[PDB]
């Protein structure tokens, strides 16, 4: 028997063993997340520890089959993934040091507390204390206090840990034959050995920067309009040509500009579409919300939910005693077990969230027939891109009128379209420079292009230049402001939110064309279009079995990430923004700062 | 008026594992086949060669009842000319099979929260099964070229795997009880008629 035949048999054993251990761990994890008890924490840890130990052993066994002797690409994909990063390429000591560093940074972030001057007992966590200030307060000093105190007391703790974290991650990545840890992260998009669909790790940097250049004009005009509106609210704090102060952006970091809508809404006399009252008037419950979401996916030709989904999911908050983690999640336990965990309320937001989460489920069901190791999105940005486009269609006035939640007499004028698109841009477009700049800084740090004594100097130079955001207080190299965001201190790659944003509008434009939609892209509803559902399903069933470039081509007809559908979606706003900024300065100077 | 003991096959407390599938020879009795086909309790009732519709008007020398448990998605493998882990390694039907395949969902009996590891199937074998062959061996499968010495190791796997039936599984992974009826015709007494 050849080496390839041995690997096929080895993967045959792994799949059945992994499916069984993964189901026990997910079941144990589900029981804790729905029923928080000390006994359930131990059972989750016990099952989870066996699952991790099994993966560590199987990864070592997989490394005894060299990839150089395998010709079947589907076999090589599964073998390579399990070869993962190996069962720690570093020494046991360095792996132990790295794991303690990761745990300490996570604990500092989740338990970091800030106390108001003159009362050392009235202290606030980030969630919900500091987040509430940054999202709702209009007071300049209160927002500044929360923004600076978080970085000066929690970020400074993370600075020495992050420095050692970079060294150990690069050692692990370089011993895995990557240039650095950033190059390791970019490997999620790498494709080899498929003629016409290959993709290199370095190509991701080029494509992200190339597409970001085309985003700049839209972001510049959104930045100018937002600055003008904020300057009216805070006349003595904002320069007409300068960057936006970092603490006046709607959350702790300015990752999203969503909470700036109240101060920047174009037409403040036209209310939002809020069908929450109509849902309560018709006595909707959580089951009705998920029944309507199920009908939406059936209308495009996708299967209905399994019987186990309705029996085993938790679609409402359990009660007053039995506690549960209420973060909405879609669960793929394997063995045909698909569930949604959600503490659903009768609101428009939860109605759209159900469509988002059931979109995850449809993706999970579609590639269930794939081998265990290929049961995932084509790349890290596919899954949430699929989930986002479901809420796009479900939220349109056209869809809300067909299900009886929006009255037919209600008609939409171009002022409500501008209001809606501006709100969309604050969240979707506002995060793109933030996401790209943050990951570029981490890529350069891992590359070694930024020395340690210039981490914060470079961090705020790039914030001013790329994001048009300026720090309100000078920060020396005792600060670790990037680590004050969850993803940086908890070791999560961040470019996935940039690529996913471009994927979702590529998906939506292709599906809406297959649905023969007429008019602006943002008004489209793919409901009742089996042509759109079939085109999406052709990609969903692939899982990870094919290169993401091919999986993308199945939906949109193109092999690469493209920014034109994003700009097509926001074109009515872009035209409106350019007219609004005729009397305003567009762009920003990087030398102005609020601390003069 | 000796009635064929079909209750002992269909209503057994525990079924056999598919790799060790059970066979019950039925002889010298009266079989009311129409009761089974017109009971509406089975999800699968497919007959090959013979017709389920009122063909209890025929006589056979011997009738064999093979019973075992598999998962729902593997029921399609109990049919002539099928491939897969069950058909190739556990239970094989011939191309010219004359008989009926009967199956029904048994999630209420063969599933248990935490996992029911009583039912096994053969995952590896050197070659495919001949029709109606049974292999209950526990020899360690040699996937490589180094002898296994009778214990698991690198390229050395225990050939039998477990379903681990839990109640929350999807239908395709839930346990199904299967009864296969073979109708033999020799130049012989023909002792099983069954009006
Ligand atoms: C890679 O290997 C898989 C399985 O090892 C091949 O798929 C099998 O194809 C045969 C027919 O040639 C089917 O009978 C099997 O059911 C298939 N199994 C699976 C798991 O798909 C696949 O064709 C191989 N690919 C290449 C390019 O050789
Ligand atoms: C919650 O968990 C406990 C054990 O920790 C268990 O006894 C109890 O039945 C569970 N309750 C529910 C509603 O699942
Ligand atoms: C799903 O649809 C199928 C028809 O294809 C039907 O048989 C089944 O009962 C449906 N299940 C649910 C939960 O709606
Ligand atoms: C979908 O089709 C039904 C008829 O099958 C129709 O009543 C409904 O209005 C349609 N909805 C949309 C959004 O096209
Ligand atoms: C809405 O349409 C009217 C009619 O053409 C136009 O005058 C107005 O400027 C439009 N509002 C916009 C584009 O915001
Ligand atoms: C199994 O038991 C049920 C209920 O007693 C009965 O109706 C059925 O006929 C039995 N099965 C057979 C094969 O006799
Ligand atoms: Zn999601």
């Amino acid at each position: 028997s050849t080496i390839e035949e041995q690997a096929k048999t080895f993967l045959d054993k792994f799949n059945h063993e992994a499916e069984d251990l993964f189901y026990q761990s997910s079941l144990a994890s589900w029981n804790y997340n729905t029923n928080i008890t000390e006994e359930n924490v131990q059972n989750m840890n016990n099952a989870g520890d066996k699952w991790s130990a099994f993966l560590k052993e199987q990864s070592t066994l997989a490394q005894m089959y060299p990839l150089q002797e395998i010709q079947n690409l589907t076999v090589k994909l599964q073998l390579q993934a399990l070869q993962q990063n190996g069962s720690s390429v570093l020494s046991e000591d360095k792996s132990k040091r790295l794991n303690t560093i990761l745990n300490t940074m996570s604990t500092i972030y989740s338990t970091g507390k800030v106390c108001n001057p003159d009362n050392p007992q009235e202290c606030l966590l980030l969630e919900p204390g500091l987040n509430e200030i940054m999202a709702n307060s209009l007071d300049y000093n209160e927002r500044l206090w929360a923004w600076e105190s978080w970085r000066s007391e929690v970020g400074k703790q993370l600075r020495p840990l992050y420095e050692e974290y970079v060294v150990l991650k690069n050692e692990m990545a370089r011993a895995n034959h990557y240039e650095d840890y950033g190059d390791y992260w970019r490997g999620d998009y790498e494709v080899n050995g498929v003629d016409g669909y290959d993709y290199s790790r370095g190509q991701l940097i080029e494509d992200v920067e190339h597409t970001f250049e085309e985003i700049k004009p839209l972001y510049e005009h959104l930045h100018a309009y937002v600055r003008a509106k904020l300057m009216n609210a805070y006349p003595s704090y904002i320069s007409p040509i300068g960057c936006l102060p970092a603490h006046l952006l709607g959350d702790m970091w300015g990752r999203f500009w969503t909470n700036l809508y109240s101060l920047t809404v174009p037409f403040g006399q036209k209310p939002n579409i809020d069908v929450t009252d109509a849902m309560v008037d018709q006595a909707w419950d959580a089951q009705r919300i998920f029944k309507e979401a199920e009908k939406f996916f059936v209308s495009v030709g996708l299967p209905n939910m399994t019987q186990g989904f309705w029996e085993n999911s938790m679609l409402t908050d359990p009660g007053n005693v039995q506690k549960a983690v209420c973060h909405p999640t879609a669960w793929d336990l394997g063995k045909g077990d698909f569930r949604i965990l959600m503490c659903t309320k009768v609101t428009m937001d939860d109605f759209l969230t159900a469509h988002h989460e059931m979109g995850h489920i449809q993706y999970d069901m579609a590639y269930a027939a794939q081998p265990f190791l290929l049961r995932n999105g084509a790349n890290e940005g596919f899954h949430e891109a699929v989930g986002e486009i479901m809420s796009l269609s479900a939220a349109t006035p056209k869809h809300l009128k067909s299900i009886g939640l929006l009255s037919p007499d209600f008609q939409e004028d171009n002022e409500t379209e501008i209001n809606f698109l501006l709100k969309q841009a604050l969240t979707i477009v506002g995060t793109l420079p933030f996401t790209y700049m943050l990951e570029k800084w981490r890529w350069m740090v891992f590359k070694g292009e930024i020395p340690k004594d210039q981490w914060m100097k470079k961090w705020w130079e790039m914030k001013r230049e790329i994001v048009g955001v300026v720090e309100p207080v000078p920060h020396d190299e005792t600060y670790c402001d990037p680590a004050s965001l969850f993803h940086v201190s908890n070791d999560y790659s961040f470019i996935r939110y940039y690529t996913r944003t471009l994927y979702q509008f590529q998906f939506q434009e292709a599906l809406c064309q297959a649905a023969k939609h007429e008019g602006p892209l943002h008004k489209c509803d793919i409901s009742n279009s089996t042509e759109a559902g079939q085109k999406l399903f052709n990609m969903l069933r692939l899982g990870k079995s094919e290169p993401w470039t091919l999986a993308l081509e199945n939906v949109v007809g193109a092999k690469n990430m493209n920014v034109r559908p994003l700009l097509n979606y926001f074109e009515p706003l872009f035209t409106w923004l350019k007219d609004q900024n005729k009397n305003s300065f567009v762009g920003w100077s990087t030398d102005w700062s609020p601390y003069a | 008026t000796n009635l064929c003991p079909f209750g002992e096959v269909f209503n057994a407390t525990r079924f056999a594992s598919v790799y060790a599938w059970n066979r019950k020879r039925i002889s010298n009795c009266v079989a009311d086949y129409s009761v089974l086909y017109n009971s509406a309790s089975f999800s699968t009732f497919k007959c090959y060669g013979v017709s389920p519709t009122k063909l209890n008007d025929l006589c056979f020398t011997n009738v064999y009842a093979d019973s075992f448990v598999i998962r729902g998605d593997e029921v399609r493998q109990i049919a002539p000319g099928q491939t897969g882990n069950i058909a190739d390694y556990n239970y094989k039907l011939p191309d010219d099979f004359t008989g009926c395949v009967i199956a029904w969902n048994s999630n209420n009996l063969d599933s248990k929260v935490g996992g029911n590891y009583n039912y096994l199937y053969r995952l590896f074998r050197k070659s495919n099964l001949k029709p109606f062959e049974r292999d209950i061996s526990t020899e360690i499968y040699q996937a490589g070229s180094t002898p296994c010495n009778g214990v698991k190791g690198f390229n050395c796997y225990f050939p039998l795997q477990s379903y681990g039936f839990q109640p929350t599984y999807g239908v395709g992974y839930q346990p199904y009880r299967v009864v296969v009826l073979s109708f033999e015709l020799l130049h012989a007494p023909a002792t099983v008629c069954g009006p």
